[PDB]
RNA sequence: AGUCCCUCCCGCUCGGGAGGGAGGCACUCUGGGGGGACUGCCGGCGAUAAGCCGGAGGAAGGGGCGGGCGACGGUAGGUCAGUAUGCCCCGAAACCCCCGGGCUACACGCGCGCUACAAUGGGCGGGACAAUGGGUGCCGACCCCGAAAGGGGGAGGUAAUCCCCUAAACCCGCCCUCAGUUCGGAUCGCGGGCUGCAACUCGCCCGCGUGAAGCUGGAAUCCCUAGUACCCGCGCGUCAUCAUCGCGC
């Protein structure tokens, strides 16, 4: 009902059909699952260190290039 | 009218407009809490210089970027609750001293009906307006499809902030209200959670959308 | 205290309220009937803006004098709506300013430089000083930052 | 007492020539001179369109000339003020002289 | 003289009036004073539109 | 008898300040610093004087000769060139510290200024064009 | 004491409008002749027109028929230098109406260009007609 | 700016201002010369090269920012109606002058714009701050007359000296309170002026009166990355008079 925190830690690459979108990789930080690392899809800017509010954390993006 | 206290108005501390402190404002949400500057600053109004580095505008107070974010005509090329709002000539842009006036006003009116520091509710509206998923469009047979992402923090503070001054133009438009009036209205309603508040409604069709597309 | 230590707009209603006591000073027979220039659009609302008009210019002579009739109309002139077409600068007229600069010089309050235009005689900038002083003692109760100057 | 010399010149090289010979002269002799003040710079501007029809995106040209000035105060001293008098100047350059 | 200002005593006279081709018949009548003479003499004739021809919509060119 | 002169510059606008010992008046071409108006162009000028602090602000008299540029230009020129003479006049490198954290350009300057028009509609900007049309 | 209606030189005026306002109802009355009228009449401008009283509605109505001889200036009329009599004067309602007929029928008699102009219904003053000035149905090719 | 002298104001003058004369080149400015930035220093990636990414110090950091200069050719692109020029035509008219008309017409389709559809306002009184350019067939301060547009004299200026030249958006106080209105100002009537040899066709300005459509715009589609876009006025060109334009500020 409120998410979960999660922290980006490295950044993949560019992707979307105009470059809008990014991939990046995420450390959970609380919940079931928390210490685990997936891909996710972000739009907007964005940068190492940043925190994202996941909905739920049982989707993984598939990896690009 | 105005007392003259009030038009020669003198301040000696380092605080917001000389009036409000922020020493007692917290931020809840996590993600949002580095991109919300609250550092001590008496005048907002730091002349552009942040617009040329990237990343550069997360240290400007929420106050001027409220501010910047009003400094605007409304309705230009896209409807708003189903209008065009081309204010043109009468339009507030490239004049920040008639937005610091409302600006201030309408924290008056916040502190008067509430009884609570302005910068408070303000951070609590934002926060209750900004969205934390979304989407992007795809093409396939000639046909637009939706597909689920998630939004960074800065983002979701600019959409927070948009949303909210399109809301406040949307109340004034042609009607008895007065711009600093429908400005503490929207903030105030953002910050209960009311339906009735532009930016509450919009973050919670923006989510329910992506949400139904995953 | 001198009237560069208030604000320009007090000092202009306190020294219009003022000068209805000197003799000299009347509104013309066609006061009445008459805008205060072409880029205006309707007559004056107050009943006694010929005091104001007056006071103005007084405060206007102190402050810039010597100064003539042509620099004033620049003065008074402002932005005209032209219906259709874009907006424009205009000047005002001459007899409003002539007449006020007269009845002044017949109250002993400028003289002429002849060939430079007029200038504020001791009088009054006597005059204008006092109602500064007294206007300075009353606002410096609500803005005790004033009491340095 | 003294006199008034006004220098102008399109090309600054020559008048700097000028310039520093009667500085040199007014050193060769015992009289007091005022140093060469720089005036401001007259600039001619004119834009014009380039193309002679009609026809086509519109481009402009814009040609400049430029026209230096100096100015030199000197006490009239027959001693000098014949060694000044003698001097030649290029054809570019006009010179013009005033007592005061 | 189309630029002539009608007078009084030009009253009750026949005047023709140059209009670019022909001379045209003017009776001055006393209501006519303070008129120039060419506001009689019409230079232009009246327009009776015809059909548009090729060319005056989008679709027809 | 100390007197230090300063300078200011921001966009046509030209400053120059004077600094001695006083009691604390500070006048804008000859106006008293409180009745300057609007209030967002007052707060400009007095940020300097706030920084300081009170002691300091009391045991000096500025006076500032500003021409150019428009209102809100002059106001920031005032605001370097109090700056620079209160750093100057002092003479502690705690109070330089602390300006440069709150606003560089305080001390630094700012060297923006207007870029000269081009063809293709002058008169609104060098970039700004006319509408284009294809039928 | 307050009326809510008040006739005017046969015109019914608001009762909760400033005078100076309220006149101008009134064909041929703007809002500067009307301050003019408020001003000689020696009556704020600014009073509700629901106070007026008999007498001062019979000096208001007496002023409008001959302004001139009541200290209003001659440049101030809405017809001055009367093409007929001569004279300097002030005409509202009908009276206004049937002399601007006049004027247009004067000019159509003598067969003069603004005559015309005005029986084809074009315009008179000059302006380009190719592309402005448009008024009926796009015919087709 | 500091220093000296004289005169005048204020809380009566301890103190605070404004003019004028001496005097000075400090500050601003004007314009000649010179310095300064080089991937030079530090850490990574790449190959240890070419380079790239990120930091210190700095007024300025990675063509520092904005302009001028457009290769061999093509486009049978535009111009012989700027001037130069071959051929063909007219050569007592298709050459040269003068008078009056037209290029300004008007059921209609289209391009680029201006003014609006109002409170992120309209009106009235008061208060603030520019830059670029131009002036002897000319710019004209200052005085007088007039309600305005304008009229009669006229210092100085061949100009860092005199003049155009005390911008508007902006701020303060009062009236109007969501209405085709105190929004909008098209159209038309009467009257007063300027330029010019001449103002009807066919000029521009002022006063009073009159008061049209328009209540935010379908499908479509344009400009713009920082002192940039939006909003606000000003200067020059054209020019006897006339700017909703072009080039600049
Ligand atoms: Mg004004
Ligand atoms: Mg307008
Ligand atoms: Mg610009
Ligand atoms: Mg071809
Ligand atoms: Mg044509
Ligand atoms: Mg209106
Ligand atoms: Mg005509
Ligand atoms: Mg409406």
């Amino acid at each position: 009902d409120e998410g979960y925190p999660a922290e980006v830690i490295e950044i993949i690459g560019r992707t979307g059909t105009t470059g809008d979108v990014t991939q990046v990789k995420v450390r959970i930080l609380e919940g079931r699952d928390k210490g685990r690392v997936i891909r996710r899809n972000v739009r907007g800017p964005v940068r190492v260190g940043d925190i994202l509010i996941l909905r739920e954390t049982e989707r993984e993006a598939r990896e690009i290039k | 009218a105005k007392p003259l206290s009030e038009r020669f108005f003198i301040p000696h501390e380092i605080k917001v407009m000389g009036r409000w402190s922020t020493e007692d404002v917290e931020v809840r949400d996590p993600s949002l809490k580095p991109y919300i500057n609250l550092e001590p600053r008496l005048l907002p109004h730091t002349h552009g210089r942040h617009a040329k580095k990237h990343f550069g505008k997360a240290n400007v107070h929420i106050v001027e970027r409220l501010i910047n974010k009003i400094m605007r005509s409304g309705g230009s090329h896209y409807k708003v609750a189903g209008h065009f709002m081309r204010r043109e000539h009468r339009s507030l842009n490239s004049k920040k001293v008639k937005a610091y006036e409302v600006v201030k006003e309408a924290f008056k009116i916040i502190e008067k009906r509430t009884g609570k520091n302005p910068i408070q509710v303000l951070v609590w509206a934002i926060e209750n307006a900004a969205p934390r998923e979304d989407t992007t469009s795809v093409m396939f047979g000639g046909i637009r499809y939706h597909v689920a992402v998630d939004i960074s923090p800065m983002r979701r503070l600019d959409v927070a902030l948009r949303n909210i001054a399109l809301g406040a133009s949307a109340k004034c438009y042609r009607t008895k209200m007065s711009f600093a009036e429908a400005l503490a209205e929207e903030i105030i309603l953002a910050a209960n959670k009311d339906p009735k508040s532009y930016a509450y409604s919009k973050k919670l069709e923006i989510e329910r959308i992506a949400e139904s597309s995953r | 205290a001198t009237v560069y230590d208030v604000p320009g707009d007090l000092l202009v209603e306190r020294v219009a309220q003022r000068l209805k006591e000197i003799p000299e000073i009347k509104p013309p027979e066609w006061a009445p009937f008459v805008k205060t220039g072409r880029h205006k659009e309707r007559l004056p609302e107050q009943e006694d803006w010929w005091y104001y008009r007056v006071a103005s210019i007084l405060r206007r002579v102190y402050l810039d004098g010597p100064v003539g009739i042509e620099r004033l109309r620049t003065y008074y002139g402002g932005r005209k709506n032209r219906g259709h077409a874009p907006e424009r600068f205009y000047k005002a007229g001459g007899s409003i300013i002539r007449k006020a600069l007269q009845q002044l010089e017949a109250a002993g309050f400028v003289e002429k430089v002849p060939g430079k235009g007029r200038v504020i005689t001791p009088k009054g900038r006597s005059f204008l000083d006092k109602i500064a002083t007294e206007l300075k003692k009353e606002l410096e109760e609500i803005i005790p930052e004033l009491k340095k100057y | 007492q003294k006199a008034r010399i006004k220098l102008a010149s399109t090309n600054v090289r020559s008048l700097e020539e000028v310039a520093n010979q009667i500085k040199q002269i007014a050193e060769r002799t015992g009289v007091r001179m005022s140093g060469p003040i720089p005036l401001p710079t007259k600039r001619i501007r004119i834009v014009t369109r380039k193309s002679p029809d009609g026809e086509g995106s519109a481009t402009f040209d814009r040609w400049e000339l430029r026209i230096h000035k100096r100015l030199i105060d000197i006490e009239a001293d027959e001693r000098a003020m014949r060694q000044i008098m003698r001097i030649r100047v290029p054809e570019d350059v006009t010179i013009e002289i005033e007592l005061i | 003289c189309r630029d002539m200002i009608v007078l009084p005593e030009m009253v009750g006279l026949t005047i023709y009036v140059h209009n670019g081709k022909e001379f045209v018949p003017v009776e001055i009548k006393p209501e006519m004073i303070g008129h120039y003479l060419g506001e009689f003499a019409p230079t232009r004739k009246r327009v009776q539109h015809g059909a548009p021809g090729i060319g005056a919509t989008r679709s027809s060119m | 008898m100390r007197i230090i002169q300063t300078t200011g510059k921001r966009k046509t606008a030209i400053a120059r300040a004077v600094i001695r010992e006083g009691k604390g008046r500070v006048r804008i071409n000859g106006k008293p610093v409180e009745l300057v108006e609007p209030e967002i162009a007052r707060f400009t000028i007095l940020e300097p004087l706030i920084l300081a602090g009170e002691e300091i602000w009391n045991s000096v008299d500025i006076d500032v000769k500003v021409q150019g540029g428009g209102f809100m230009g002059q106001a920031e020129a005032a605001r370097i060139a109090i700056a620079r003479a209160l750093v100057e006049w002092t003479g502690d490198m705690n109070l330089k510290e602390k300006f440069i954290k709150y606003d560089r350009t305080m001390l630094v300057g700012d060297p923006r200024r207007t870029e000269p028009h081009k063809p293709n509609r002058s008169t609104k900007g060098p970039r700004a064009k006319r509408q284009k049309s294809y039928r | 004491d307050f009326r809510h209606i008040v006739r005017v030189a046969g015109v019914d005026l608001d009762g909760n409008k400033q005078l100076r306002w309220a006149l101008t109802a009134i064909k041929g009355v703007g809002i500067n002749f009307a301050t003019m009228v408020c001003r000689v009449a020696g009556l704020d401008p600014f009073m509700k027109a629901g106070y007026l009283t008999d007498e001062q509605v019979k000096k208001i109505e007496e002023i409008l028929q001959d302004p001139v001889a009541h200290g209003i200036p001659r440049w101030a009329v809405n017809r001055p230098k009367d093409y007929e009599t001569g004279r300097d004067l002030h005409l509202i309602t009908a009276k206004l109406d049937m002399a601007i007929r006049e004027d247009i029928m004067r000019l159509r008699r003598i067969r003069a260009y603004r005559g015309i102009r005005h029986e084809l219904g074009l315009p008179v003053r000059g302006q380009r007609t190719r592309s402005n000035f448009r008024r009926g149905q796009t015919v087709g090719v």
